[PDB]
């Protein structure tokens, strides 16, 4: 297919966003991948070569892709996710910080032949066209909300023995799922410690926590996207599009620009234009796969 | 909105 992405700035102070789009053509493999870093870059220029890396391995190592055996690729995908945030974690540690809080979530496709499979932690999303129609491919990874994962999320964060004050997690994290945020996960003890030196609760509260797990996981949900004839175009995008423009008019948009123009790198930059007049407030960045049809 | 924040007991 034809590639068309952009990723900018905007409004923020920062820039924490981040693509990728790979390919091998005699494969027929692709893969692609948004970034959304918080609390700095560290974490997402890590994962911009290391989490392809492994992802390909994981999936070589026994010619994984088109062998019929879901539950097989959806493991390696996991496990790959797993190592990608137990090497971070040490680097993080290692070559860190001392301030360096960094994470980042990640929203990854992968395409052979005629095969589609998504990875995602956080909420960036992921949708497609197909015969006119819209499918949302992803899930949010919030603390908060009511879709499918919504209440798994808050169920899982309060068991691992964390809170979660104004949709964030210890008042802290506004997504459940993430690369990094080693305060949540090997260093929160830690984290309650430097709480009270920093005076944002007292020691008889620290002494009633007891943390079972980590709050938040790289662990992603895993997904087979088929992938017919009459699929147009696939879309991933982080929330600084999805939070100023509703699905069904980004897929409308986008159809009228293709019809308009058949370009897709002049129909994503339109789009992300649209985005700012709109005054959405965070980094934009979106990758569309324009597969033709009609 | 800002993905993190100084956290904050119940
Ligand atoms: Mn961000
Ligand atoms: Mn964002």
């Amino acid at each position: 297919m034809r590639w068309g992405y952009t990723s900018v700035q905007g409004f923020r102070d920062e820039m924490e966003d981040d693509i990728v789009i790979r390919s091998d053509a005699v494969d027929s493999f692709s893969y692609a991948a948004v970034f959304d870093g918080h609390a700095g870059s560290s974490s997402v220029k890590f994962l911009r070569e290391e989490l392809y890396k492994e992802c390909v391995g994981a999936l070589q190592a026994g010619s994984l892709l088109n062998g019929g055996d879901f539950a097989a690729i959806k493991e390696a995908l996991i496990k790959a996710f797993e190592s990608v945030d137990r090497n971070l974690l040490k680097w993080l540690e290692a070559n860190g910080d001392e301030e360096d809080e960094s994470g980042s979530t990640a929203t990854v496709m992968i395409i052979r032949n005629d095969v589609s499979f998504i990875a995602h932690i956080g909420e960036s999303c992921a949708v497609l066209s197909r015969s006119g129609q819209i499918e949302e491919l992803t899930d949010y990874h919030r603390p908060y909300g009511s879709s499918r994962a919504a209440i798994q999320e808050v169920k899982r964060v309060k068991e691992a023995g964390g809170w979660i004050v104004n949709g964030r997690i210890c008042g802290d994290i506004a997504v459940s799922r993430a690369f990094g945020d080693i305060r949540f996960k090997t260093k929160k003890n830690d984290m309650l410690k430097k709480g009270v030196d920093e005076g944002r609760w007292s020691e008889k509260f620290v002494s009633r926590i007891e943390f079972k797990g980590d709050m938040v996981v790289a662990t992603p949900d895993i997904f087979q996207v088929p992938l017919t004839s009459d699929v147009e175009f696939i879309i991933l995008a982080s929330d600084g599009l999805w939070d100023y423009m509703k699905s069904s008019d980004v897929v409308s948009y986008v159809r009228d620009q293709l019809r308009k123009h058949g370009n897709v790198q002049l129909a994503c930059e339109s789009l992300a234009q649209v985005a700012l007049d709109r005054r959405s407030q965070d980094n934009i960045s979106i990758i569309i796969a324009d597969l033709g049809r009609t | 909105r800002k993905t993190v924040a100084k956290p904050k007991g119940p």
